[PDB]
RNA sequence: GUCGACGUACUUCAUAGGAUCA
RNA sequence: AUUCAUAAUAACUUUUCGAAUCGCAUGGCCUUGUGCUGGCGAUGGUUCAUUCAAAUUUCUGCCCUAUCAACUUUCGAUGGUAGGAUAGUGGCCUACCAUGGUUUCAACGGGUAACGGGGAAUAAGGGUUCGAUUCCGGAGAGGGAGCCUGAGAAACGGCUACCACAUCCAAGGAAGGCAGCAGGCGCGCAAAUUACCCAAUCCUAAUUCAGGGAGGUAGUGACAAUAAAUAACGAUACAGUUGUAAUUGGAAUGAGUACAAUGUAAAUACCUUAACGAGGAACAAUUGGAGGGCAAGUCUGGUGCCAGCAGCCG
RNA sequence: UAUCUGGUUGAUCCUGCCAGUAGUCAUAUGCUUGUCUCAAAGAUUAAGCCAUGCAUGUCUAAGUAUAAGCAAUUUAUACAGUGAAACUGCGAAUGGCUCAUUAAAUCAGUUAUCGUUUAUUUGAUAGUUUACAUGGUAUAACUGUGGUAAUUCUAGA
């Protein structure tokens, strides 16, 4: 069996959520997925699974127990509003934004810095010249 | 350097903030404001490292931009706003009010207060001077300029300022037998009664302070803040009541309570 | 850059590594307690030297001196807790009388041997490094683990260990499967 | 020039004595 | 402590300031007019105070050198007066004045593989040495000189000359500053990646969002440090109750491989863990020192058969 | 230096002497280099020279959009959603790197500004100055016409 205990529980109305430390005792099991703990915490605290966030899980030396930090927001809209984008992507609430590698973006920034104005006039001028 | 500095290394930050030396490389530099840099507690450290409401700077910015934090009855949004001594921090959503007071160890302590006591603050009169058009005014330790003071108010006195109107409700003269609070030096955070003021023209005045335990100590006058008459403080004091306890007695008390 | 992280050496070469008596004593200690190399003996000697130097310095001070009282009480408390110093010998003078063998005694390898879990100190070391020994509910795989008085009674085979009630190790079930086939 | 002086650096010579025994 | 704060009188000014700015919302009075009045904010603005700062500044404290004993003063050295300049005090500079200023209690000159300090090493104590290097302060951006802008610069990832280098060139001209992060040359003999990210730290902006080689993440010569594997328990055999096993029995386990999950901005790794993973456990630990023994063998010397050198070679 | 080893003769003792054996730190270098945690990276007194790439930009409801920009729209015939470019404001004087020069200089502690400047933040503070609101004494972006081999070059309208 697996037992989840919540400790050091703080109720933060400023962020509209509940902070706590989750200790999971999981004898005879490697460890517990974040999804299963999110489901169980949502069940215990009576909230949407989307409104539950969990992280910082480090199984102690010797195994059998895991310790991390857990968040339960009051409703899903606040969870989307405050949760970091990367954690939302982990949970599937948000889609990863695709962007070029930093070097390509910086090089494009420099090349655009080189040009002044819209640049259409330069295009027409070079087209006429050649 | 060719101008004002804008960075603060963690090691160079004030000790009493109690910052982890390995969490990062930089520490919050308090912006310019009512209090000096070394004698101020920025709101980020207060919300994150003391109250533990926020887990990181970004959440602190999220809190501030929501306009939930009030300093001295006014909403602030700067993460590094330099809150300091005798400033009232109101968090309405939590229904919490705090007054920043040094504990015996010399650190800002999370002291919860009632709303009524939160309605006012105390300020040390740093200057009394006539402004333009012959209007007297007083400048306090937090940079508040209050016009038309009571004439009897002189430098080093204490004024009880109502935050709603920014006016003086009452004042305490600096006299022997008054209750005072130490706001600087190694005796920081202690509470006592004045015994005698040594005057040295052209030099730093010294004040002798006797604690409730009859221990006496001498402190420079700039580090003294009158807070009321003996046994009748005008504000609620933190736990320990400003009494310095020896290491051995602290060990004994800690073992007993445990 | 980031602020420095402090580090220190836990051992120092003795003033005279080449003394025949010292070599013989190191041999005796290593054989009795199954120590891997001379570095462990040097480490424990370094610690004991540090404690005894501190005890000397505190004794030098006048009696009732608040630093003397506080630091001596703390040091005696730590030594009694770790089990080196007995209950009835709570004086800095008896702290100064400690020997290396007392510290070697408290090592988890020696305690595991003494309680009867292993037939040799070397067997105890092998058991420790193979994750078979647990102090309390926790697995410890470090022979140099120093056992406290409270923790001495909770040394046992780990729950996950095959000797502690778990399933047989790879060799056992491998042989059983081969026999079944 | 197998030159002089000085400075610097090295090499080298000066260690056995008393008592007993054959 | 003041000619201080402040006030008043008479004038003066290429002379300022005293909201011709923007968002959200549509309340209250009535003589019913797109009449009057009115809320919550942003951004500007004179002066004072506070804050971040800046500039100058008082006292004390620096290694070697006396075979450096006098130095400074013509071209400011010491001081007075008046002016110019400065944000301001001031030989800072100008004009006129006097002749001053430092020094055997070491001035002046020279050397410095001299940035200073918090600190580091050793020592029983006195002392001796090191400190480019995680923090504070100062100076510099190839070398001198000089400036626009701006509150803040004598800025150099701002500009201009000269000195030296050096790139493109159609020869008319144009563009330069890695003692920032990577990465090269300086030799013909050598040593971190031209990696990922703004997720934490905080910083900048009109600003919650954008940006950050500052910074973090990982990679890479055993820098310096912590813990710690390479076997444990038996039986049998052989040899002089000891030693030796390519003898033998079944139990344990991680180096490594790997479902998975945790970890992370995304990854790698750690801690976990299904399933594999040990007898030469060949899953084959190293760096130094000391001492042997052997021949139809080799060299050298001699009071025979020996001695020295040595011996991968018979 | 210390302890230990050896030599001091025909031998053995007792002295004395001599030779070798101590140390971490520092530089260079050799051999080896399985695991966990953690952490650093100067040096020819050459602050000597650098190819290539990057390292400072920035927009909220709230300064300026008839982009001949995108998308909704009759929830607008003055605009209003989002918004390239440009003007405007702010930043670029912080950060990072190195130790060349510098011997009462820097720097440390301790003073002073009644000797002065200070963007910004914070608090005060201005009935005394066609108005149902003034100009180009004006331009960018943009349209269009061009020069140079070439550059974050720019000329006329
Ligand atoms: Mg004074
Ligand atoms: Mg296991
Ligand atoms: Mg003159
Ligand atoms: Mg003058
Ligand atoms: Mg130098
Ligand atoms: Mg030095
Ligand atoms: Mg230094
Ligand atoms: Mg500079
Ligand atoms: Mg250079
Ligand atoms: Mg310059
Ligand atoms: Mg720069
Ligand atoms: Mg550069
Ligand atoms: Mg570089
Ligand atoms: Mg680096
Ligand atoms: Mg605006
Ligand atoms: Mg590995
Ligand atoms: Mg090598
Ligand atoms: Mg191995
Ligand atoms: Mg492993
Ligand atoms: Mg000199
Ligand atoms: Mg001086
Ligand atoms: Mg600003
Ligand atoms: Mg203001
Ligand atoms: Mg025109």
């Amino acid at each position: 069996a697996v037992t989840i205990r919540t400790r050091k529980v703080i109720s933060n109305p400023l962020l509209a959520r509940k902070q706590f430390v989750v200790d999971v005792l999981h004898p005879n099991r490697a460890n517990v997925s974040k999804d299963e703990l999110r489901e169980k915490l949502a069940e215990v605290y009576k909230a949407e699974k989307d409104a539950v966030s969990v992280f910082g899980f480090r199984t102690q030396f010797g195994g059998g127990k895991s310790v991390g930090f857990g968040l339960v927001y009051n409703s899903v809209a606040e969870a989307k509003k405050f949760e970091p984008t990367y954690r939302l992507v982990r949970y599937g609430l948000a889609e990863k934004v695709e962007k070029a590698s930093r070097q390509q973006r910086k090089q494009k920034k420099n090349r655009d810095k080189k040009i002044f104005g819209t640049g259409k006039r330069l295009a027409k001028k070079v087209a006429r010249r050649n | 350097a060719r101008g004002p500095k804008k960075h603060l290394k963690r090691l160079a930050a004030p000790h009493h903030w109690l910052l982890d030396k390995l969490s990062g490389c930089y520490a919050p530099r308090p912006s310019a404001g009512p209090h000096k840099l070394r004698e101020s507690l920025p709101l980020i450290v207060f919300l994150r490292n003391r109250l533990k409401y926020a887990l990181n700077g970004r959440e602190v910015k999220a809190i501030l931009m929501q306009r939930h934090v009030k300093v001295d009855g006014k909403v602030r949004t700067d993460t590094t706003y330099p809150a300091g001594f005798m400033d009232v921090i109101t968090l309405d959503a939590t229904n919490e009010n705090f007054r920043l007071v040094y504990d015996v160890k010399g650190r800002f302590a999370v002291h919860r207060i009632t709303d009524e006591e939160a309605s006012y603050k105390l300020g040390k009169v740093k200057k009394v001077q006539l402004g333009k058009k012959g209007v007297p005014y007083v400048v306090t330790h937090d940079g508040r300029t209050i016009r038309y003071p009571d004439p009897n108010i002189k430098v080093n006195d204490t004024v009880k300022i109502d935050l709603a109107s920014g006016k003086i409700t009452d004042f305490i003269k600096f006299d022997a037998g008054k209750l005072v609070y130490v706001t600087g030096g190694r005796n920081l955070g202690r509470i006592g009664t004045i015994v005698h003021k040594e005057r040295h023209d052209g030099g730093f005045d010294l004040v002798h302070i006797k604690d409730s335990l009859d221990n006496t100590f001498v402190t420079r006058l700039n580090n003294v803040f009158v807070i009321g008459e003996q046994g009748k403080p005008y504000i609620s004091l933190p736990k320990g009541k400003g009494i310095k306890l020896s290491i051995a007695e602290e060990r004994d008390r800690r073992r007993a309570q445990q | 850059p980031r602020a420095p992280r402090t580090y220190s050496k836990t051992y120092s070469t003795p003033k005279r590594p080449y003394e025949s008596s010292r070599l013989d004593a190191e041999l005796k200690l290593a054989g009795e307690f199954g120590l891997k190399n001379k570095k462990e003996i040097y480490r424990i000697s370094f610690q004991l030297s540090k404690i005894r130097r501190a005890a000397r310095d505190l004794l030098t001070r006048d009696e009732k001196d608040p630093k003397r009282l506080f630091e001596g009480n703390a040091l005696i408390r730590r030594l009694v807790r770790v089990g080196v110093l007995s209950e009835d010998k709570k004086k800095l003078d008896y702290v100064l009388a400690l020997k290396v063998e007392d510290f070697l005694e408290r090592r988890l390898q020696t305690q595991v041997y003494k309680l009867g879990l292993a037939k040799s100190v070397h067997h105890a070391r092998v058991l420790i490094t193979q994750r078979h020994i647990a102090v309390g509910k926790q697995i410890v795989n470090i022979p140099s683990f120093m056992v406290r008085l409270d923790s001495e009674k909770h040394i046992d085979f780990a729950p996950t260990s095959p000797f502690g009630g778990a399933r047989p190790g790879r060799v056992a079930r491998r042989n059983a499967a081969r026999k079944a086939e």
